[PDB]
């Protein structure tokens, strides 16, 4: 039940200096995983043919 | 009357200003660097200083996926670039 | 020859630490039987009281008793004051803070998020690569 400290992307009330790995620990935009579909292939191939 | 080549002093001040202000205050960072604007600071960060940007040598499977996607989505490097995991400028340069 | 090992686990409770502290203090104390049997022979039947006996408002401790109590309590206060041992301050680590509170916040951040932000640290040291 321990709560980690909030490191915000917006607010820095006491003007601290936070290490870059800590500052960019936004995992959701690293696990978002832009995954392509397989129907682009049919389109591209049919257009070249 | 802004911009030009990026020197190393400006990049280290850019990193320290990211460490103090974050990635959503680029106009506070650009008041710390003269001859660079907020858009230029942000562009420089996301294109050469973000520590996810793989600056190593291209592998074989990356360039296979590159040729597949570049035949698959013509001139769409901002769309290809998050899929193959490199910056779109790196991606376009290596494709050419 | 005897042998005993007593380490501690984590915190878990302000009452478990109390109980550990109490067992330490209560093993350390040694009774003097002379005063004990003196008071026993003096008080007689009421020396084994119940909840409602009568003796609640009567006892007056002689100066040596209260001196022993105050000495014990000062030892206890000192042992409590040594609770957070100050880790030594090396200045060879590349500092990462512009302030004194900033350093302790970065330490708490390395406690909590140090297990996760370990690839990005490797990127930052190798030249923002991989």
């Amino acid at each position: 039940w321990k709560i980690p400290p909030c490191i915000s992307n917006w607010k820095n009330a006491k003007g601290y200096t936070i290490p870059l790995d800590k500052r960019l620990a936004a995992d959701g935009r690293g696990l978002q995983t832009v995954h392509i579909n397989e129907n682009f292939a049919k389109l591209a191939e049919a257009l070249y043919i | 009357i802004k911009g030009g080549v990026w020197r190393n002093t400006e990049d280290e001040i850019l990193k320290a200003a990211v460490m103090k202000y974050g990635k959503n205050q680029w106009s506070r960072i650009a008041s710390l660097l003269h001859r660079k604007s907020a858009k230029q600071c942000k562009a420089r960060w996301y294109e050469w200083l973000d520590p996810s940007i793989k600056k190593t040598e291209w592998s074989r499977e990356e360039e296979e996926k590159l040729l597949h996607l570049a035949k698959l989505m013509p001139t769409q490097w901002r769309t290809i670039a998050p899929i193959i995991g490199r910056t779109a400028a790196q991606c376009l340069e290596h494709y050419e | 020859k005897k042998k005993r090992k007593n380490p501690d686990l984590g915190f878990s409770d302000y009452a478990a630490a109390q109980l550990r502290q109490y067992h330490r203090l209560t093993k350390q104390i040694k009774p003097d039987m002379e005063t004990y049997e003196r008071l026993r022979e003096k008080h007689g039947e009421e020396f084994f009281p119940t909840s409602n006996s009568l003796l609640h408002g009567t006892h007056v401790p002689s100066t040596e008793e209260i001196d022993r109590m105050v000495i014990d309590l000062e030892k206890q206060i000192e042992k409590r004051d040594k609770y957070s041992r100050r880790r030594p301050y090396n200045d060879d680590a590349d500092i990462d803070y512009i302030n004194e509170r900033n350093a302790k916040f970065n330490k708490k951040a390395e406690r909590f998020y140090g297990k996760y932000t370990a690839e990005i640290k490797q990127n930052l040291e190798r030249g923002t690569a991989v």
